[PDB]
RNA sequence: GACGACGUUGAUAGGCCGGGUGUGUAAGCGCAGCGAUGCGUUGAGCUAACCGGUACUAAUGAACCGUGAGGCUUAACCU
RNA sequence: CGAAGGUGUGCUGUGAGGCAUGCUGGAGGUAUCAGAAGUGCGAAUGCUGACAUAAGUAACGAUAAAGCGGGUGAAAAGCCCGCUCGCCGGAAGACCAAGGGUUCCUGUCCAACGUUAAUCGGGGCAGGGUGAGUCGACCCCUAAGGCGAGGCCGAAAGGCGU
RNA sequence: AGGACCGAACCGACUAAUGUCGAAAAAUUAGCGGAUGACUUGUGGCUGGGGGUGAAAGGCCAAUCAAACCGGGAGAUAGCU
RNA sequence: CCCGGCGAGGGGAGUGAAAAAGAACCUGAAACCGUGUACGUACAAGCAGUGGGAGCACGCUUAGGCGUGUGACUGCGUACC
RNA sequence: GGUUAAGCGACUAAGCGUACACGGUGGAUGCCCUGGCAGUCAGAGGCGAUGAAGGACGUGCUAAUCUGCGAUAAGCGUCGG
């Protein structure tokens, strides 16, 4: 079947990327919670 | 229910079955010995013994008859050209089956088929 | 004098090695080698490779006598498991556990 | 296809009362070579009733 | 798995010769036709399991489990 | 010259228990009398770890197809070669973008992985290989569209936008 | 010329089978409807939970939809096991 | 050092207080799984126990008979929450 | 002593049951700590455009990862202990 995750890096980058999530203040809290919860991989990097 | 039938199926379709028994009988006379399982050894006998039967009384027409059933003239070259005086007197059987043993591959009852007259 | 040989973690199951190492209970060695050379199995690859290692432990460490040498006890006992995951249909899995077994061969002259 | 009440290890044993491997103790000795093969079979060195039959 | 037939004091299987059966005028030559093809050879040839024989090959000497005159008591017959 | 714990044993109390002791064990335990509670488990389709059962049953993943000889090797229906047989051929062929990121290749190894064995493998150990003024991007130019200097607008964030 | 005809690709899902502890959390073989249109596909964007979007089935919104999912109120509450 | 596939695994030897401390390593219970010895068992049915009990097998005392194991057969008896 | 009959009658155990001795899997119990929770007591109560918190990629004799550090890279100078 046409399964749901038909992936890319172009869809991925402009949605869940760094400068996307660290654009707005509501995004920024996720970057300031993934920090404080001590996650290694912040959002997506290659 | 098999009652008075013959010719074991060997778990292949008739078209596959006939085409294997060609390329074993082609392989049989070229190297003079083969290792097979027990039933194929027991039923390559019922197939090959026509060939050296129909190759003592040599003719022109029986060349194609062992080419319609063989389609391998190199095997037909060994027939009629050595096998003639090799088998003038043997009115009947030409195979001394040997029960070798057991296939270490998959537990088959392995065996050995040969032409009787062996000196090499 | 008595001697023991063990193959540990033989990659099979207990009933698979129990069946051929039931016949060689209470036998002599040369009739046991001859009943294991022609038993068409995998455990007869296993323990016959080890039962000859037991008589080596006699001729070398214990009693060099092999002719009148008995096998007293032989008992295959269980071992660990390789718990892999097998996929069964419709999304649900299946906890396979690839079995493993231990075999002792004990050789002496009672 | 299901079990409703698990059988004991008793009846699990008596189902295994008949699994026992048939012994193949009936070895043979050669006529004129003296070695030992399995009956109606050939040796490791190609002997069968005192003949080098396969020469392998 | 059992039951049955045999194991060289052998026809139990496979082969083989013959017959039987089934399909129909094999192939290869020669003739008639520019040719497809038709005629002669030729009711030929080929023929699964069928039937009757022939040991040609495969069915070996052994090894093996199974023993070594079968308990007690009474009656009836042996002397 | 042997604590707790474990595992049997003889005794003892109305029971919850206690006391002595054989073996295993190898460094801690605790009387009498009192103080405080994460204080006593069979259940709750309780949670977690482990092990049975069905069972050595079912199944081995398309009904394209094998068969033979040789070799390597401790062992070969499956690995390497040769010989035929069979299957695909607007594909089960060969290139590219996406997407995966050493999966390619030689030496070497079989514990584990490969729904089996395995000398083989897209598996592990080790080393190697990707070479562009023209190929694609990066780069110069915009669409849909997202931000958005001044600004308009809005409790605050922020929304729209040149 | 055709929202024209026949029929592959592409697409869709009608009928039966099989499967339904599946080879698959919706498939495979045999057919079936269309196939220059109101079509089909790729890539890149925009819309948002009482809100999106809908040739309208309460269908679809990451296998879940008569109000998605994560966290937070919150150890809600439970005359009920 | 032997045997093995110059594998795994294992038996000796050596260290060490001990390898029934060996890298899956202190201690190592239970379920589950086998080995051996002893007894019962293939005409008997049924919550599988309890009351009675022959024979056999053993540790012993003291030789009179207890203890432990099994337990033919028999009287009652339909698990727990 | 032998013979026919009649009555009665163990050892057989493919496996299974129970108890002991033996390990087999298993990793609970007792014991252990450089691990963590709750606080007493002072001190601090900030880091940040002479570039942060949190990361990427490099640095050694080195393959890798952790600690430290940053083309001066497990470290430099400097004044002391």
């Amino acid at each position: 079947m046409k399964r749901t995750f038909q992936p890319s890096v172009l869809k991925r980058n402009r949605s869940h990327g760094f400068r996307a999530r660290m654009a707005t203040k509501n995004g920024r809290q996720v970057l300031a919670r993934r920090r404080a919860k001590g996650r290694a991989r912040l959002t997506v990097s290659k | 229910m098999r009652h008075r039938k013959s010719g074991r199926q060997l778990n292949r379709n008739s078209s596959h079955r006939q085409a294997m028994f060609r390329n074993m009988a082609g392989s049989l006379v070229r190297h003079e010995i083969i290792k097979t399982t027990l039933p194929k050894a027991k039923e390559l006998r019922r197939v090959v013994e026509p060939l050296i039967t129909l190759a003592k009384t040599d003719s022109v027409a029986n060349r194609r008859l062992a080419f319609a059933r063989t389609r391998d003239n190199e095997i037909v070259a060994k027939l009629f050209n050595e096998l003639g005086p090799r088998f003038a007197s043997r009115a009947g059987g030409y195979t001394r089956i040997l029960k070798c043993g057991f296939r270490a591959g998959d537990n088959a009852p392995m065996a050995y088929i040969e032409l009787v007259d062996r000196s090499e | 004098m008595e001697t023991i040989a063990k193959h540990r973690h033989a990659r099979s199951s207990a009933q698979k090695v129990r069946l051929v190492a039931d016949l060689i209970r209470g036998k002599k060695v040369s009739q046991a080698l001859d009943i294991l050379t022609y038993t068409n199995k995998k455990a007869a690859v296993l323990v016959k490779k080890v039962l000859e290692s037991a008589i080596a432990n006699a001729e070398h460490n214990d009693g060099a006598d092999i002719d009148d040498l008995k096998v007293t006890k032989i008992f295959v006992d269980e071992g660990p498991s390789m718990k892999r995951i097998m996929p069964r249909a419709k999304g649900r899995a299946d906890r396979i556990l690839k079995r493993t077994s231990h075999i002792t061969v004990v050789v002496s002259d009672r | 296809a299901v079990q409703q009440n698990k059988p004991t290890r008793s009846k699990r044993g008596m189902r295994r009362s008949h699994d026992a491997l048939t012994a193949v103790t009936s070895l043979s000795v050669d006529k004129t070579s003296g070695e030992k093969h399995l009956r109606h079979h050939i040796t490791a060195d190609g002997y069968y009733r005192g003949r080098k039959v396969i020469a392998k």
